[PDB]
C-alpha cells in the first residue's frame, strides 16, 4: 500500500483482516438443526419433474 | 494422465493410446520486486501496462 518516509512499507495486512469467507451473508440454512446448505432447483417449462 | 498412460499401455487389451493435447513445456516467469519497484518512483500499474 505504501513506504513509511522513513524506511519501511505499509501492507494489506496492516490496515484489514484477510481471508476467505461467503461472497454474501444474506442466505443460509441449517437441517434439522445442524448447519447446512443446499441448491434449490426450479423446473424448466415444459421439462417433466 | 501419466500413469493412465503408461499402465493402459501395460494393459494387452488397448494400443496407440496417445494423450490429444499438448504437454507441458519450459515457460520464462518474470519475478517482480515490488520493495524496489515503489523504492524506485516506478509506479507498478505502468510496469504491467509495459
Amino acid at each position: 500500500l505504501k513506504v513509511n518516509p522513513d524506511g519501511s512499507q505499509v501492507r494489506l495486512k496492516d490496515v484489514a483482516d484477510v481471508g476467505l469467507g461467503g461472497q454474501d451473508y444474506s442466505i443460509n440454512a441449517q437441517f434439522n438443526g445442524s448447519p447446512a446448505s443446499g441448491i434449490a432447483i426450479k423446473l424448466a417449462t415444459g421439462a417433466n419433474a | 494422465r501419466n500413469k493412465f498412460l503408461m499402465l493402459a499401455a501395460q494393459n494387452p487389451a488397448l494400443q496407440r493410446v496417445r494423450p490429444n493435447g499438448m504437454s507441458d513445456e519450459p515457460q520464462y516467469k518474470l519475478e517482480i520486486d515490488d520493495e524496489k519497484a515503489s523504492a524506485l518512483g516506478v509506479s507498478l500499474a505502468d510496469i504491467n501496462s509495459t
